[PDB]
């Protein structure tokens, strides 16, 4: 009645809108609200925490997948390459896709941050040796022994500490590679398990996020 | 700063031109870099260079730039044409920034694949321009004037500067990969002189760059 | 002057004309499928594309409208549907596709006998501005010699994609003509460009043509007047 | 719902309007704002920069357009005229196409303010002469020779200065006429070119500007 | 009935359109509106456009402002 | 360096040093690494060469 007229478009229905609905019962009183020990926020301290990742994928069956989650290392392999790590890209396939962060950056389209990874290892008390840690920044060629991966960012493993080992990547935004490599051989006194499995975390740092949303679902 | 006996006879009285009276920023050193010196032609039409790819193997840290990804530093470009009195010429030169080469698409069907190496690559010497009037791209030469240049006349100067800071298409910005920028160089008034002179003019560029960043990324 | 409004970059760059045509009529070869799709080409028509060129660095939004109209401008009882497609999400691909009903993915149901509907697009530009220019390979990837699947829609200049459909298992029973317009709200630019004048060879493609034209050539002599 | 109606025209769809749309995405952040040396303000900024201007016209081959740009002077020509650039008008056909302020101009329909130009010599170190700028407002009949150009403004080239000679016309809104004669004969030294070829520059006052656009597009 | 019309405000400088199918419809300098008539008439204002401080509705002089005063000039 | 040219003439010319052990120079961008004296016509006889060291 009053003299206005709206321009046209009045009656769009998107489905971002930011608009408020006459509820269907307005008499009824909610629920009061109580206090429960869990609590969520945000997506970003989900990406806060650890979680397992995986590096072997030979094996496919049924009663075989937890030999996929753990690599292998035996002694009579030395001076080598034992296992590398496939490229680093959280949201396509590979690695990251069984852990957590990947998964709800899945729901994503971009990122740039910073990652870490720590690594664990499940030898005897009585065993000792050497590894080596190798980070290679994108764009470079492909490592070709311990001594072209060392001249770049690596970590060295030392057996006096038994967790301690852990690696920061300073950015990530086509895809950096990173690999394990024998520094030294293995050694195991006698009467001890000639052989150990190995295990690794990983998880997101403080300053890594998402921009947008994306429209992806694979399964059903 | 001499590579042996690299003890260079440089001029002292340069004319000083800044650029929107703006210097160069930090992070967002004295070795004077020499180029092969150039033949100016009654008949030639200009010439172009690209950088920092073909920078980096003129330069003693040029060379060293191959390997470096990352830039930081300040541009002091000198252009030297040396000539006598009693000659006659004029030349422009000036800063086009993001300046995407033209490829030249002939032929009876205006079709051509993904652009050829050899055509990608014109050396560490430079190339010249097939149609100097467009520079090559359909970008009129006309136009120059609104980027930053500066005016070289024989009869006036015989050297030139210009400085300009790092614009790149990104805030985090590679220069490896993403090419920066390139210098023009177009005659106006074509030279002439009286018969029997020197009819060789040189021209020598002088820049010198700070300093490079390494990188580097490990899987 | 002291009236600069209509004379500034803003209303240098405020008017609303001809982006985009798309028919579809009720039978033919065009859209046998009873569905089309649009990109973004504001360098197909060289009338606002010359504009840009005066630029590199550039920012720029936009808002977008929708007229459905018979080919005699009669007005039917039936409803369209229009859809912003990121670059991360996949176009659809059937009538019957299940890229409708994502969630994701935008999407209005509007009548087209409520007078013409607008909606508006934010910057969705990863990088800090466009630029019409990329001084290097069309591929963000590390290879430099395939034909990647990423060619021509890389992810750093793309600004979308937009998807047309009518909803209803029931046939439509009426021909479409649809025609779209768009205008900018907020344009920024850093650096000036020297203006593209010569003719124009390909689409996209700065690439041009060995027939040389001068943009002038009515004066015959300086001495003539 | 309010009791309110709207006057008809309610539903009018004109592009000049200043109205605001729902976002597509509503909760999408747009990327943060970076400082980018360039920067761009209003069209008149762009006029006041300096750009080439053209005079000669004879030739047409495509490897033969840089002469065109310039305009040609000899020693044989005395006591005349030497190049007439066309009519003041920036908007239309003739000199100023091919420089960044007609063009600007073009797509706009009227303006106002002040023009003024500045020439360049390129002649020898050892050269020397006289030479004349001629200018006649608007409505007045063509100039004969040197004299009747004398009676109103006029510029007179001096060799003793490089390029400081420069026009500046108070007013232009058919058309005036400006002209370039011999005030004297040009005299060289022996073992000097005898011939130059002469370039000159132009641009706007800040008093220039521009007041209703206009849609004009010629290629493609 | 179900159909629309156009209309558009055609400065001097912008040209007039010469065909049902010509260029000039779809130029974007020209404001133009998309308008439904069974929608009740609407209306739309044009503010001052003339060069000059005032209207006058007669020029003493010549009805052209060219230089010449002798032909059919076009303007 | 004392440079005996007439008042008219112009031109560029370049003084190299190599350090001793070094190879042979090849051309003027290889001396150009090293320590390099650059002529300019500017000047007179200004181009001077210091040896830091001699054995």
């Amino acid at each position: 009645g009053f003299p206005t007229e709206l321009k046209p478009g009045t009656n769009q229905f998107l489905t971002t809108d930011d608009g408020v609905s006459a509820p269907i019962l307005p008499n009824f009183h909610p629920t009061p609200c109580i206090h429960i020990p869990g609590e969520v926020r945000n997506l970003l301290e989900l990406c806060q925490v650890e979680t397992i990742l995986e590096v072997n994928n030979v094996p496919t069956n049924a009663t075989s997948l937890m030999e996929r989650l753990r690599f292998p290392v035996s002694a009579q392999a030395g001076k080598g390459e034992l296992c590398a790590v496939f490229r680093a890209d959280p949201g396509r396939s590979g690695p990251w896709q069984s852990t957590l962060l990947g998964q709800l950056c899945g729901y994503y389209t971009q990122w740039s941050g910073s990652l870490e990874v720590t690594f664990m290892f499940t030898g005897s008390f009585m065993a000792t040796g050497k590894m080596l840690i190798a980070y290679t920044p994108p764009g470079g060629p492909l490592p070709k022994d311990r001594a072209t991966a060392m001249l770049g960012t690596h970590v060295i493993w030392d057996f006096g500490l038994q967790s301690s080992v852990t690696l920061v990547i300073p950015w990530i935004s086509t895809t950096g590679l990173v690999s394990i490599w024998y520094q030294t051989n293995y050694v195991v006194p006698i009467g001890a398990p000639n052989t150990a499995y190995i295990i690794a975390l990983a998880a997101a740092q403080k300053n890594f996020t998402m921009q947008l949303c994306k429209d992806a679902s694979d399964i059903l | 700063l001499t590579i042996g006996n690299s003890t260079i006879t440089t001029q002292e009285a340069a004319n000083i031109i800044v650029g929107y009276g703006e210097w160069p920023s930090y992070c967002s050193v004295n070795r004077f870099y020499t180029l092969d010196t150039k033949l100016w032609e009654k008949s030639s039409k200009g010439w172009y260079w690209k950088f920092p790819d073909v920078l980096t193997e003129t330069g003693v840290f040029g060379q060293n730039a191959q390997f470096h990804y990352l830039y930081r530093s300040g541009f002091c470009i000198h252009v030297q044409c040396n000539a006598s009195k009693f000659h006659q010429g004029a030349l422009l030169v000036a800063v086009l920034p993001e300046y995407v080469i033209g490829t030249v698409a002939g032929g009876t069907g205006t079709e051509d694949s993904h652009p050829p190496y050899k055509q990608t690559q014109p050396g560490a010497d430079g190339f010249e321009l097939q149609h100097p009037y467009v520079l090559d791209a359909g970008i009129p030469i006309s136009q120059l004037t609104v980027c930053p240049h500066q005016w070289i006349n024989l009869r006036t100067n015989n050297c030139a500067t210009i400085i300009v800071p790092y614009i790149n298409a990104l805030p985090f910005d590679s220069a490896l990969n993403h090419c920066n920028f390139g210098l023009l160089v177009v005659p106006i008034s074509p030279l002439d002189y009286d018969q029997g002179a020197t009819p060789v003019i040189p021209i020598t560029i002088t820049l010198a760059p700070m300093c490079s960043e390494f990188a580097g990324l490990r899987q | 002057s002291h009236s600069t409004a209509e004379t500034t970059l803003d209303s240098f760059f405020s008017r609303a004309g001809l982006v985009g045509e798309i028919d579809l009529p009720l039978e033919g070869t065009t859209n046998p499928n009873g569905y089309a799709n649009w990109d973004i080409d504001i360098t197909g028509y060289a009338q606002m594309r010359r504009k840009v060129e005066l630029f590199t660095y550039m920012r720029f939004d936009a808002e977008f409208t929708f007229v459905a109209c018979t080919p005699t401008g009669q007005v039917v009882p039936q409803l369209l549907q229009y859809m912003f497609v990121p670059p991360g999400a996949p176009e659809p691909d059937s009538r019957e596709s299940l890229a409708w009903q994502t969630a994701t993915n935008p999407s209005v149901f509007v009548k087209l006998s409520d007078p013409p509907a607008q909606v508006s697009v934010p910057f969705m530009s990863p990088a800090s501005a466009y630029q019409w220019f990329y001084d290097g390979y069309p591929t963000f990837g590390e290879h430099k010699q395939e034909k990647d699947l990423e060619y021509g829609a890389c992810p750093n200049n793309m600004m979308g994609t937009f998807s047309v459909r009518t909803v209803g298992t029931s046939k439509s029973k009426y021909p479409l003509v649809i025609r779209i317009y768009m205008r900018m709200k907020h344009v920024r630019a850093w650096i000036p460009r020297p203006m593209r004048n010569q003719n124009y060879l390909f689409k996209a493609n700065p690439n041009y043509a060995g027939n040389f034209i001068k943009p002038t050539g009515a004066s015959r002599t300086a001495i003539t007047t």
